């Protein structure tokens, strides 16, 4: 499941290297052999289809597909349907015998969960769900309700999905506030920090994501680098430096995995080099991070410029500041970079509503100004009497 | 011609302000009586709770008031003798010493070290690994409990009491409670 | 370590940064937005109940 | 429908008349006449005369007149019948620029303002400035007061600080009181 | 024209019909308030202490008497379920015998009080 | 069959009898609700065919048979009166392109329904049993003309219609002769929106709004909708939008959300454009273009930058769509308005810039028009800055307030004006439950 | 376009990051030229 | 017993005149009574007005938040009754079984 | 009326209001019509006197007239805890109810018996039985064969003497030796 959806994501994102394409489905090629992945690997092969995912032995085979590995065979189905049936048949009478013998309940639910996991291996966003229902139907335990999480987490994030599972996560979480004791809370927070990481988490669960580590990861629903990676980035890109320089300044967590995946090396690291307030070095470390981090990984791509430019803003906002003063030149020039261009997007922060920057172009000079009490007193005030006016009419719609 | 015609529509429109005042009527007068309504009950002798000892054919319920002692006293007409029960929490007409109405009876376990916790909770998985026992337990208890007649179908007398013998102290109670 | 800005704006021609202030405004609608953010939702839900 | 008859300077006329309206300095009706126009662009763009006012307006409306003001000197309709408002318009133009200058500037060289006003003599301007009642020293038009501030009416309402809010309060309090 | 002088004229009544009411409106309005007074005023001091047990419904509950009585009584229209509190030391009307108020305070009936050294005199170790 | 069809009409007439008893609060709303059910059974087949017999026998019923114009016959002074009218109502209803194609037959019949024994005694009696839309909605179709030559002299029927609608505006006696009314205006409004300049809208405005309650929020909103487009080239934006902000949900339309509310929304998008606000089309991406927004997005897309060329190109591309919606007239203003918008963020940030950097952006655009172009900008405010060319220094003001002004408290009076909002309108809706308890 | 991203403000713009790097090189390359 | 008799803001203002009424007169009284130094003692605290500063305007600052609840003040009104009352009506009006 | 209302509205003293309510049905004589709808407010009020003064005027307005509708409003008041109230209500009814009885108005039976009920009742006052016995005797005044008439459509016109006994009887529990004045409006069938 796990690398699937990412190796999916990997090749679905393939831009940089054929490897980006190649190496992912490479496994998936072996993995659709490993598991009968076709039924979504079907639509997975229609997922990145009509980009470079255009070469399949079922869906489409196109030269403009740089990925041929998005291919099938009908044997896969034969393989599948056999495996499928085999799985099915076995569990069927098994479950049917569990039904026959009135054998256990969770034990009935047992093969159900077994029935369930296939559709993860299979890729069926299906029976497993109904199975889960008839698993959960047989659940006398939140520990089986735990499997909802497991199920739903495998559900949503086999496709890297959204809400229902999150809602299910909400649902399955809200049920027992035992939060799987300490743990499923994490699993909750994990995928919650992932659901909400679609596309956001930003300030929100990145904390939580950072908050609990290393307390879980999943294997099939996530790796440990993953959570760390993700948790770092957003939480870093978002959260309070104090926190970050309390926490991601370093954590035994980090200290453990620092450069261990090499892959990061940057996220906080070269941002700790930002957090080392270079001018340049980080400004390369950006894309040095970006393409090594954002493009590669699921949400990390789709959100994109949220980061970019926001750390790119971040570098303006707390690091370089407005700045309250100093000729833009000494910034824009004495930092050995494009005066105008840098200044432009930098100036594009003037109306971004975030700049207390006060910026001249001619004199290449920058200033600042208190933000008074504005903050968010009435500004949003409008929204709700409106949100009432919704009701207020909706009410006035009640009537008869 | 139409001279006085639409003159209706003048007062014909007035039909509303009526109904405002009509809305107001309720909107007002409801309060008044209501606010007034409390005034009476503020005059009360009291209301006796009671602990029914029992009834008899007499339709005088036989009762011990909690601070008082036992009195056998008539009921409210609005209740049966049959709906009644002993110990029953009831409004007793204070000085009439007849049932004013019935309350929720309160009851009831006891103490003396014979006391009853009623269907306790645990789940057997939590000492898990014993399940061979648990299965045996289920077989000696749950399956007897869940479907005794399987054993009646077999035509035995299924276990009415059970033994467990071996390593002590796992939360052994859990073994019992979780099944129970 | 306000926290926290580092900081104003250095100047080449010269050699120094700027300054500012902390105390902005009290947290009020911040406090309140949440309420009126909260209010409708359940009452929307409540409208739903009545519907 | 009127295809039954049709003619040409009908374009010119309304062209003149839109330009008239334009000179008549009535913005919406001018434009809403373009809306009242039946075929608009179909009519409009195909007539330079019709093409004057809005393209002018484009210029005119926001307040850079440069080519527009230039255009109307070169305007074939100005060159044909239109020089009527062209004169008016020139003045009509500059008075806004005058304010725009007055807005943009306090102290402006008499050259620039003339350069702005497109005048040859600056005493041409000097009238206007003094006709505008503009503070001036040698060679430079000054604006000490760019505006009319104070000046009688628009008073007794806002500042309506508490009074309105007091009444609002009062109202709100009646929205509190008449809530009865 | 015609039938209205018959008909229409009869609506002048319906005009008055309003005019009857908004008059009587203020009545209940005031009749409220001076009455709104006393319904408040029925509370009073020289009471008997007790302990609240449990509401039977809103404006009905059982309390405990310090004298050992425990009975269905009436209560504040003031407290309901919110401000009504699960058990309370309570202000009790005597013969109306009803709940006058909850009591925040005190301690030391019997029982026989509570041992209190506030700021005990012993350091540990 | 035809029965059940008529059985509905029967039950409707049954409720029409509830009108033949009295208003019609039910009956109209019934008829309204029935008008919803009007879709279901329908045809004319033995509907209209037995209807003649079901009507039989009234003259106008036989007159309406001219609209029937089929094989009916078969067999079947009071119970036949407003029913027939209510069927003449259905006669209208029949014709939606339901049970019809060319209503120009019925155009005449409209009059020959509306005029005879109709459009007469109904002041309080017929309660918007007139649907002048359904009246005109006919002509609405026909106004696909083109064809009619207009037609005629130009186009006098629609003229006469306006006059005939005026003949109701006449008949609109404010005796509750209302509901339908400003449709007649909405017509004339959109009749101005056909060829015209609404400005008698002001005179229309002079009279009234569709007062008041009993009108469908739809038309009440559809009022605003046009009433917006008044202020459109009246160049009031807020109030226009305020009309939209009085318009949209708000008259619940969902069915009419599709084609119709886009129109509404289409205009709505234009507003903040006129105000330079460009709200987030992030939703306006969806339930939108497809057929409505995205040129506005393209506009917004431009209007975010406001690059005249790139801007114009949008228009240049979408002009016909603009043209289709006559939104073309717009956006020509907003061209430099965004250019000026950018001007504000060019770093007006520095308390100046010098002339020729703030010229530089125009030295990116044009020169010494700068003088104008900035005065062109400084003219309207839209930026607050100063200059003197004597200095050649373009001085960009603070734009800075510690507010402590009434400014938010204006926005409170706003709130405050809603402090009653339903708070009052509860007392409005306090009557209905409790005074219908009195019945 | 999908359903719920982080939405607003607005789509921003595109071709910046690499453009930046393209310039970050050039910038630094200019700073190499420096 | 007083309660047996009779049967928010404004009055607070209503003395606005009283002293100020006699006051200047009281001057003109003594002014044209004798036509003391105490009066001049009264004087200097007159300037204690036209005093108003931007300091004044800080009021609205305060007055801003002062209004926050104005919705919320009635928001619960804006919420509950006729919802439930309709429900209660929907209860009551649908009650109507036999 | 508006005054009288607001007066009754605006007075502390209840009897005045009671009175003020009573006197209404005089200026309200010519239409007994809305008088029930009129009192339908004052029918329902915290105060007895209000609810007292109700009984008379309506009982007066329809005295020579119909409207069990009007009547039936008062029957709750006939149960208002103050016997003096129902006593009035007792009266007020019978003032209307003469000649109207027996399945024309079936209610009279109770109403009569109510008196007798009360007249039987020891727990009902000599307030209660007072009006009861009187209201009985009211219905039975003039060998029960006589009626009560004012502004008589017979003449179409008022007679003050009809009024007098009422206003005379008005204060009675005040000053008892009065009601014999009520003999005035006694009218032959």
């Amino acid at each position: 499941n796990y690398e699937v959806s990412e190796k999916a994501f990997l090749l679905t994102q393939s831009k940089v290297s054929i490897e980006q394409r190649k190496e992912a489905a490479e496994f998936v090629l072996a993995k659709i052999k490993e598991e009968e992945m076709a039924p979504y690997y079907k639509y997975l092969c229609e997922e990145y289809l009509v980009n470079n995912g255009q070469s399949d032995l079922e869906h489409d085979e196109k030269s403009d597909s740089l990925n041929e590995w998005i291919k099938f065979d009908q044997e896969l189905y034969n393989e599948l349907c056999k495996k499928n049936e085999s799985k099915i048949k076995e569990l069927n009478e098994k479950i049917q015998k569990l039904e026959e013998d009135d054998e256990g309940e969770l034990e009935q639910a047992q093969a159900w969960i077994n029935l369930g996991e296939y559709y993860a291996q299979i890729g069926d966003k299906d029976n497993a769900e109904k199975t889960l229902g008839k698993s959960l139907s047989k659940a006398i335990s939140t520990g089986a309700k735990i499997d909802v999480m497991l199920t739903i987490a495998r559900l949503g994030f086999f496709y890297n999905d959204q809400l229902y599972v999150k809602e299910k996560l909400e649902a399955v979480n809200s049920m027992i506030e035992k939060g799987g004791d300490w743990e499923r809370r994490n699993r909750y927070k994990t995928y919650y920090g992932i659901h909400c990481l679609a596309v956001r988490n930003f300030k929100e669960a990145a904390k939580l994501l950072v908050d609990s580590l290393a307390t879980f990861t999943s294997i099939e629903l996530t790796s440990y680098e993953s959570i760390a990676t993700y948790a770092s980035v957003t939480g870093l890109f978002t959260l309070e430096r104090t926190d970050l320089k309390s926490k991601v300044i370093d954590s035994p967590e980090l200290l453990s995995l620092i450069s261990t995946t090499a892959a990061l090396q940057s996220i906080s690291s070269l941002t700790i080099s930002l957090y080392a307030s270079d001018y340049a070095s980080y400004f390369p470390y950006l894309l040095e991070t970006y393409a090594n981090v954002l493009i590669p990984c699921k949400y990390l791509n789709r959100h994109a410029d949220f980061f970019v430019r926001e750390m790119r803003r971040k570098v303006y906002a707390q690091l370089l500041e407005s700045y309250k003063t100093l000729s833009l030149k000494s910034m824009a020039s004495a930092f050995g970079v494009s005066v105008a261009f840098l200044d432009n997007d930098l100036g594009k922060f003037i109306p971004n509503k975030q700049l207390n920057c006060v910026i001249d172009r001619v004199n290449g000079i920058v200033e600042t100004n208190r933000p008074d009490n504005k903050n968010a007193q009435y500004h949003l005030l409008v929204k709700q009497g409106d949100g009432l006016l919704t009701k207020l009419q909706k009410y006035g719609a009640a009537v008869r | 011609e139409q001279k006085i015609q639409e003159t209706e529509l003048k007062i014909r429109s007035k039909t509303e302000n009526v109904r405002r005042l009509e809305a107001q009527r309720n909107a007002l007068n409801d309060k008044v009586r209501f606010i007034k309504d409390e005034l009476r009950l503020l005059q009360e002798p009291g209301s006796y709770v009671g602990e029914v000892i029992k009834i008899v054919s007499d339709k005088k319920v036989l009762v011990k008031v909690q601070p008082e002692g036992k009195y056998i006293v008539d009921v409210a007409k609005d209740i049966n003798v049959k709906d009644l029960k002993a110990s029953q929490r009831v409004c007793l007409r204070s000085d009439s010493y007849m049932l004013h109405k019935v309350l929720e009876n309160k009851a009831d376990p006891l103490v003396s070290l014979m006391m009853v916790e009623k269907v306790p909770d645990s789940t057997y998985d939590m000492v898990g690994g014993l399940t061979k026992q648990i299965k045996e337990i289920k077989e000696v208890i749950e399956l007897p409990v869940k479907h005794p007649e399987l054993f009646e179908s077999l035509g035995i007398a299924q276990p009415k009491g059970v033994i467990l013998y071996g390593p002590p102290g796992t939360g052994k109670t859990l073994l019992a409670r979780a099944v129970a | 370590i306000l926290d926290k800005i580092f900081y104003g704006v250095l100047d080449q021609g010269n050699g120094w940064l700027y300054v500012y202030e902390t105390p902005n405004q009290d947290a009020t609608y911040d406090s309140a937005l949440e309420l009126v953010g909260q209010l409708n939702k359940v009452v929307d839900q409540l409208f739903e109940k009545a519907s | 429908n009127h295809k039954l008859s049709e003619s040409d300077k009908k374009s010119k006329l309304i062209s003149l008349y839109l330009l008239n309206l334009l000179s008549q300095n009535n913005t919406t009706k001018f434009h809403s006449e373009l809306q009242y126009l039946d075929k608009h662009i179909k009519n409009l763009e195909d007539d330079s005369l019709l093409s004057y006012p809005i393209k002018l307006d484009r210029w005119l409306m926001e307040g850079s007149y440069q080519k527009a003001w230039d255009l109307l000197q070169s305007g074939s309709q100005n060159i044909s019948e239109f020089d009527s408002f062209t004169d008016i318009l020139k003045s009509a133009i500059r008075d806004e620029i005058a304010k725009n200058t007055e807005l943009s500037y306090d102290f402006l060289p008499l050259s620039n303002i003339k350069a702005l006003l497109f005048f040859n003599n600056e005493k041409e301007t000097e009238k206007f400035a003094l006709e505008r009642n503009w503070p001036i020293v040698n060679s430079k038009v000054y604006f000490n007061n760019q505006s009319k501030e104070k000046a009688d009416y628009e008073d007794e309402m806002m500042h309506e600080e508490d009074q309105k809010t007091n009444i609002i309060e009062k109202a709100m309090d009646y929205a509190i009181s008449i809530e009865n | 024209y015609f039938k209205l002088k018959k008909l229409e004229k009869e609506y002048e009544l319906l005009t008055l019909q309003e005019d009857y009411i908004k008059d009587e409106q203020r009545h209940l309005k005031r009749e409220l308030k001076r009455a709104q007074e006393e319904v408040k005023r029925i509370q009073s001091v020289p009471l008997v202490i007790g302990q609240f047990l449990e509401p039977i419904d809103q404006n009905t509950g059982i309390v405990s008497s310090t004298t050992g009585m425990s009975y269905v009584v009436r209560i504040l229209s003031t407290l309901d379920r919110e401000l009504l509190k699960p058990s309370m030391s309570v202000a009790l009307h005597r013969h109306s015998n009803a709940l006058v108020d909850i009591l925040p305070p005190d301690s030391d009936s019997s029982i026989s009080v509570m041992g209190e050294n506030e700021k005990p005199d012993v350091t540990y170790a | 069959m035809a029965s059940t069809a008529v059985m509905m009409d029967v039950d409707s007439s049954g409720v029409n009898d509830l009108h033949h008893s009295e208003k019609k609060y039910a009956e109209e709303d019934q008829v309204q609700e029935l008008l919803k059910v009007l879709n279901e059974i329908s045809k004319t087949t033995l509907t209209l065919d037995p209807r003649y017999i079901w009507r039989s026998l009234k003259d106008l019923s036989s007159l309406r048979n001219q609209e029937l114009l089929n094989a009916e016959t078969l067999c079947f002074k009071t119970i036949e009166v407003t029913a027939e009218i209510n069927c003449f109502m259905h006669l209208l209803v029949q014709l939606f392109l339901w049970d019809s194609k060319e209503l120009e037959q019925l155009v005449e019949f409209n009059r020959k329904v509306v005029i005879p024994n109709l459009l007469c005694y109904y002041n309080l009696r017929s309660l918007n049993l007139i649907n002048a839309k359904l009246w005109f909605y006919i002509y609405l179709s026909h106004e696909t003309l083109a064809r009619s030559s207009e037609e005629i002299n130009s186009d006098n029927q629609n003229i006469i219609l306006r006059s005939t609608m005026m003949k109701f505006l006449k008949i609109a006696s404010l005796k509750h002769d209302n509901e339908t009314k400003a449709m007649l205006i909405n017509l004339i409004l959109r009749d101005f929106l056909n060829n015209g300049e609404v400005d008698s809208a002001s005179d229309f405005i002079s009279k009234l709004e569709y007062p008041h309650t009993d009108v469908s929020s739809s038309l009440e909103a559809r009022y605003f909708f046009y009433l917006s487009k008044i202020n459109a080239i009246q160049l009031d934006y807020s109030t226009a939008n305020e009309y939209i902000i009085a318009a949209i949900r708000k008259a619940p339309h969902n069915s009419k959300s599709l084609g119709f509310l886009q129109q509404s929304n289409k205009l709505h998008c234009c507003i903040q454009l006129l105000m330079g606000d460009i709200p987030e089309l992030s939703f306006f991406h969806q339930s939108n273009m497809q057929k409505s927004l995205l040129p506005y997005y393209h506009l917004t897309k431009a209007v975010k930058l406001g690059d005249l060329k790139k801007f114009t190109s949008t228009i240049t591309k979408y002009k016909q769509l603009l043209l289709k919606d006559d939104t073309y007239q717009l956006c020509v203003r907003l061209r430099s308005n965004v250019i000026k918008t950018g001007i504000r963020i060019i770093s007006l940030t520095y308390k100046k810039i010098s002339l020729r950097d703030i010229c530089l952006k125009l030295n990116l655009d044009s020169e010494q028009t700068v003088e104008y172009m900035v005065s062109r900008a400084i003219r309207d405010g839209v930026i607050e800055a100063k200059i003197n060319h004597e200095d050649g220094f373009i001085e960009t003001t603070e734009l800075l307030n510690i507010y402590d002004s009434e400014d938010p408290q204006q926005v409170f009076d706003e709130r405050i004006k809603f402090a009653n909002q339903l708070h009052d309108e509860y007392l409005v809706s306090m009557r209905y439950p409790e005074d219908k308890k009195t019945q | 376009q999908t359903n719920i991203w982080e939405e607003n403000w607005d789509d921003v713009e595109v071709d910046d990051d690499f453009t930046n790097e393209l310039k970050a090189e050039l910038d630094r390359y200019k700073r190499e030229n420096q | 017993g007083v309660e047996h008799l009779l049967r928010i803001r404004l009055t607070n203002q209503l003395k606005s005149l009283k002293g100020l009424q006699s006051k200047l007169k009281d001057v003109v009284e003594y002014l044209d009574k004798v036509i003391h130094t105490i009066l001049g003692k009264l004087q200097d605290v007159f300037n204690l007005n036209n005093l108003q500063k931007a300091l004044t305007v800080k009021t609205n600052d305060e007055l801003m938040v002062i209004y926050i609840s104005n919705l919320v003040r009635s928001i619960i009104a804006f919420d509950d009754l006729i919802e439930n009352k309709i429900q209660n009506k929907k209860i009551q009006e649908q009650r109507v079984k036999d | 009326v508006k005054r009288l209302l607001h007066v009754a509205v605006s007075d502390s003293n209840d009897d005045v209001r009671r009175a003020a309510v009573i006197a209404l049905g005089f200026v309200l004589l010519r239409d007994y019509t809305t008088v029930p709808r009129i009192v339908q407010l004052l029918s329902k009020s915290h105060n007895a006197h209000v609810r007292c003064g109700t009984a008379f005027a309506l009982g007066i307005a329809c005295a020579g007239k119909g409207l069990q509708s009007a009547i039936d409003v008062l029957d709750p008041l006939t149960k208002d805890p103050v016997d003096f109230v129902r006593q009035a209500a007792m009266i007020a009814l019978s003032m209307i109810l003469i000649q109207q009885t027996e399945k024309l108005n079936p209610q009279v039976a109770d109403i009569n018996k109510n008196f007798l009920s009360v007249i039987t009742n020891k727990h009902q006052e000599g307030l209660a039985k007072f009006g009861a016995c009187v209201a009985q005797g009211i219905m039975n005044a003039g060998g029960r064969n006589v009626t009560i008439q004012l502004e008589n459509a017979d003449t179409g016109t008022l007679d003050t003497k009809s009024v007098v006994g009422l206003v005379m009887f008005s204060q009675f529990w005040y000053w008892f030796p009065l009601a014999h004045f009520l003999s005035l409006s006694f009218t032959p069938t």
